[PDB]
């Protein structure tokens, strides 16, 4: 079991090698895919707005506090990645894997908090 | 424990200038010094690390063992 | 991830202990306080062959590979004599009595298995 | 049964050129249409 | 799974409304009937193709999930942003590798030639043609102003 | 014809109008079994926050902020009220039924 | 001390535990997970 | 011809013109110049190919091609009395597994012999890797300056057996050679993503269902060869990857001859209008191998109806299916040409490799 800081629970069942793991044109590629399906319903906003922020903190080399009821602009947040070079959304240009077909839409990949829950399939 | 010899996400050895990099924004915090308002970009790419997202974020937020125990 | 800074010198049982740990790059409060445990994974939030619906995740072998989330579990046996009769040794072959069926029964120098020894399914 | 996973196999096969995601961006009103937001609330605040 | 580093249950994501599951870490135990007549009863009785059509409100239980819902949206939508819903005869080809079905024939198509979105989808369905007319999802009248 | 969101709610797939009413433009009004936050706190009072026999609508569990926008401190706390209401809810579901 | 009566009732007792349930032999438990590549009548 | 158009090296060198990391270097390596390993970003623009032919060489490269990596031998970890109690066995295996070793002798050895007298947390650093073993290192195979781990106060830390093993990266990410840094088609068009209107779209013109590029310009970093031989070691890294690739073609063309025999790998049947199908099943072969197949048997036979494969997560093979309008001999010829095609493409590529980077 793997979770986010935003309590988005998830089992990890798959291994792409590097290889196979979609990538920009930067060359980043993720290491987890999470569902865009999650978010709708969970309505876990705060892991997206992370993302974006990461986004930008990596390229900065700065960590930012991102505590609870700071003042918040997401607009503001947005403009700070187009500035840093990126797209006003974290969207990059990901080019799929396996096959090395660029994808049509734009895939929003930034960095996340990731915690490994203490279930190990193992174990159980 | 300590920083790792390579990038997680995409295995470029970070773990090669980790050893400079401690000690380089050791010397970089003790001039300035928010806690982390400063911007390691260019002290980071000073040791040859490309413009990554996942390497500098696992380079410059990793937690050393030996400044906790 | 470092749930005692002891745990060599500690007899823990089910206790995980994970290598790596990242400050987040969108830090809290609460982390000035606890130590961070999780990785800042690169995420992609993309459908990737649909082996990330209903709350799954696609991990990145290398990922796996080069240590995320990756530590060391520790469990231990225990014991205690129940009087004079009974004492740690490798059992008498001559007199063996009610013994245990395949249970290897072999590398248990002075009673005991040696430190740095696999210790599988059967073994004794 | 089968059909249900062919055709799940035709969508997800498509979908792995055309790629779906969501973003921060996706969640995030344009300034103007804030104001058409903000100035909704504002009615209902003044009925109340 | 002749995989040893993998010791989870998998199945697919449409059979989990059979259990009411997800992947947020649910377990689900497994036994196989080894008895003769436990195994002609499985084959011929509690196969999951029985409880395709709900006992409960005798309407499938089964269908499209998120990705794939999404996904048969995106394929049979008649214009993506980058203009008409069209693929070449080689990802049209390629939307039909993972089918396990028997794929259809494409010798009438060059490798120019520009198949529909809903042509690739009939191709499909020409095995189990059926006859179907509702409004879509997609059509709703809240978005319609 | 590009917003994942919406092509996610709109299609069925997951979520729905709520959901993103609540994440773009506001929450509005919480209930909690068809009524606004009574003052459970002290006599008239919904919260510390509040100012005893308050009349904004405010007061009583009304959220101007979305999700997206950021809530305020007792915001949260209301909207904290109706989710642990929801789960209470779903924790008497397996028993009772 | 348990006499025979209260041995009966309750869940945990001989009839809700051990006559209308039971422990079985060649069973086996894990953690579920998803795979696109899976006909709906199959299992990994 | 022009397969390979032109490539270009850039080296990732410290620049000790920043004043930290110069006296960082200094203090505690006494380094004041670029280490005898360094990353070289290569970017190759390659023209007239297909896509398929050149991801299948940037995932060679990435993982499928053989490499070494600096392991313990079972048994190497010596355990003793007063060892570290915070670097286990497995913490400081995987720390010396990734260090990447450009080593062109595999009857090295090392040993990590260090000591903690002191009152203070010595680290090890991978100069304390001595070598005892074989030929004399003559240029250092892996960089002085990685982070082994830490040692408490009087703890030690033997390891008397380090040696080099060989592997791909696909079962192993230890042996993940290239790591990639670009990869984009010059023949298709891009909008000015920074706008609103085209910032959610991938950016080409041209939808990835219908577009076939043959002009890319692909970047692959690799994190340890020698500085002074970039250029030979960069060389030998492509002509390495052309060869992985003929040799797997070059198995699959064997099974195809053998077609006359029935073997498991390959099957055909004969369909109900005169159709064959061509089932090749082969066990742990992976997407590139398939994608070269399908893309170059659809090149060379347009009216093909049809031709798929499926590397499926699980079963760990590749299954190739070819269904035409042709006899099983027609067929098998037509697919053997195929074969060729993508040995002639990739032996021109290694050509171009040898008189490109010179
Ligand atoms: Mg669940
Ligand atoms: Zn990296």
């Amino acid at each position: 079991k793997m979770s986010s800081r935003s309590g988005n629970k998830g089992i990890a069942a798959l291994a792409l090698p590097t290889s196979d793991m979609p990538f920009t044109e930067d060359g980043l590629q993720p290491d987890l895919i999470v569902n865009p399906h999650s978010h709708p319903s969970r309505m876990t906003n705060g892991q997206m707005i992370e993302t974006t922020v990461g986004l930008a903190n990596a390229l900065q080399g700065v960590v930012t506090d991102g505590t609870a009821f700071l003042p918040i602009n997401v607009q503001l947040l947005s403009e700070r990645l187009a500035q840093e070079g990126l797209r006003f959304n974290g969207c990059q240009k990901m080019f799929n894997g396996q096959t090395g077909e660029y994808f049509d839409a734009a895939i929003f990949i930034g960095p996340t908090y990731h915690q490994r829950l203490q279930k190990f399939v193992l174990d159980d | 424990m300590l920083i790792p010899v390579v990038c997680f996400t995409c295995g470029f050895p970070i773990g090669t200038y980790a050893a400079i990099f401690d000690k380089a924004r050791t010397e970089y915090i003790k001039t300035k010094m928010a806690s982390l308002q400063i911007e390691l970009k260019d002290l980071i790419t000073a040791l040859g690390i490309p413009m990554r997202v996942c390497c500098r974020t696992h380079l410059i937020t990793t937690l050393d063992y030996r400044k906790y125990y | 991830g470092w749930y005692c800074f002891s745990w060599p010198y500690r007899v823990d049982m089910n206790r995980f202990f994970q290598f790596y740990n990242e400050m987040p790059l969108v830090k809290t409060i609460a982390h000035n306080y606890v130590i961070p445990n999780g990785l800042n994974t690169i995420v992609a939030y993309m459908i990737y062959g649909g082996y990330n619906q209903e709350d799954s995740v696609i991990v990145s072998q290398s990922f796996i590979d080069r240590g995320g989330f990756a530590g060391t579990f520790y469990r231990e046996e225990k014991v205690e004599l129940e009087s004079d009769i009974e004492s740690f040794g490798k059992p008498d072959p001559l007199i063996t009595k009610n013994l245990k069926p395949g249970a290897n029964y072999e590398k248990l120098v002075d009673g005991f298995v040696p430190v740095g020894t696999v210790v599988k399914k059967g073994d004794i | 049964l089968k059909m249900i996973f062919a055709t799940q196999q035709l969508a997800l096969n498509y979908v792995r050129n055309a790629g779906f995601t969501v973003s921060t961006a996706d969640m995030l009103l344009t300034p103007e249409a804030h104001q058409e937001v903000q100035e909704i609330i504002n009615e209902l605040l003044l009925e109340s | 799974l002749e995989n040893p580093k993998i010791s989870t249950f998998q199945m697919n994501v449409s059979a989990c409304a059979w259990y009411n599951a997800d992947f947020d870490g649910d377990q689900m135990n497994l036994w196989v009937p080894w008895s003769v007549m436990s195994r002609v009863e499985a084959e011929l009785l509690c196969s999951v193709r029985n409880w395709f059509i709900s006992t409960k409100s005798s309407g499938p239980v089964n269908g499209q999930v998120q990705d794939s819902t999404v996904g048969s949206f995106l394929l049979t939508r008649t214009n993506t942003p980058m203009g008409k819903n069209v693929m070449n005869k080689l990802h049209a080809m390629g939307l039909f590798q993972t089918t396990q079905t028997d794929p259809p024939c494409f010798a009438n198509y060059s490798p120019t030639d520009l198949l529909d979105g809903k042509s690739v989808v009939s191709m499909l369905l020409r095995q189990t043609p059926i006859n179907y007319q509702r409004a879509p999802t997609w059509y709703s009248e809240v978005y319609a102003p | 014809e590009t917003n994942g969101l919406f092509q996610m709610v709109a299609t069925g797939a997951k979520g729905s109008n709520p959901n993103m009413i609540h994440i773009m433009a506001g929450i509005g009004q919480i209930e909690i079994n068809t009524q606004r936050i009574q003052p459970q706190f002290s006599f008239g009072r919904t919260l510390v926050y509040y100012p005893r026999f308050a009349l904004e609508a405010q007061a009583y569990g009304f959220i101007c902020n979305s999700y997206i926008a950021g809530l305020t401190s007792p915001e949260f706390i209301f909207g904290e009220m109706n989710g642990r209401f929801d789960l209470i809810n779903k924790a008497l579901s397996t028993s009772s039924t | 001390a348990p006499s025979i009566m209260r041995r009966l009732p309750r869940k945990e007792g001989r009839i809700r535990k051990s006559l209308l349930g039971s422990q079985v032999w060649s069973i086996s438990r894990s953690t579920i997970c998803g795979n696109s590549d899976l006909h709906l009548d199959e299992v990994g | 011809e022009k397969i390979f158009q032109n490539v270009e090296i850039k080296p990732f060198l410290i620049d000790f013109s920043n004043l930290f990391i110069k006296n960082a270097a200094k203090k505690l390596f006494q380094l004041e110049e670029q280490l005898p390993l360094v990353p070289v970003n290569v970017v190759m623009d390659f023209k007239g190919i297909s896509r398929a032919a050149v991801h299948g060489l940037s995932r060679v490269l990435q993982d499928e091609i053989p490499n070494y990596m600096l392991d313990i031998k079972p048994g190497g970890y010596k355990i003793e009395d007063s060892t570290d109690l915070f670097m286990t066995e497995q913490f400081i295996r995987n720390r010396i597994n990734f260090i990447p070793i450009y080593a062109k002798n595999e009857t090295l050895v090392f040993a990590l012999r260090s000591l903690n007298n002191s009152c203070e947390v010595k680290t090890i650093y991978s100069r304390d890797l001595i070598q005892v073993a074989g030929p004399k290192l003559k240029y250092p195979i892996f960089n002085p300056t990685f982070e082994i781990g830490f040692l408490q106060p009087g703890k030690s830390l033997i390891i008397e057996d380090i040696y080099i093993k060989k592997g791909i990266g696909r079962k192993h990410a230890a042996f993940n050679l290239a790591v990639k840094t670009h990869f984009s088609h010059l023949d298709i068009e891009q909008y000015p993503t920074d706008k609103k209107e085209y910032m959610a779209l991938s950016g080409y013109k041209q939808s990835s269902m219908t577009s076939d590029p043959r002009h890319h310009r692909l970047g692959l970093c690799f994190p340890a060869v020698p500085l002074p031989h970039i250029n030979q070691a960069v060389r030998t890294y492509l002509k390495n990857a052309c060869r992985i690739i003929i040799g797997r073609i070059q198995s699959i063309q064997k099974i195809y001859e053998n077609f006359e025999e029935p073997q498991p790998e390959l099957v055909l049947f004969s369909m109900d209008e005169e159709k064959t199908k061509a089932i090749i099943t082969i066990k742990d072969e992976t997407h590139t191998i398939g994608n070269l197949l399908k893309t170059y048997i659809y090149e060379m036979i347009p009216d093909i109806s049809f031709v798929g494969y499926q590397c499926v997560p699980h079963k760990q093979e590749m299954v190739l299916t070819i269904i035409h309008k042709a006899s099983q001999e027609d067929l098998i010829t037509l697919l053997e040409k195929s074969i060729q095609n993508i040995i002639q493409t990739f032996q021109i590529l290694e050509k171009n490799v040898d008189e490109l980077i010179a």
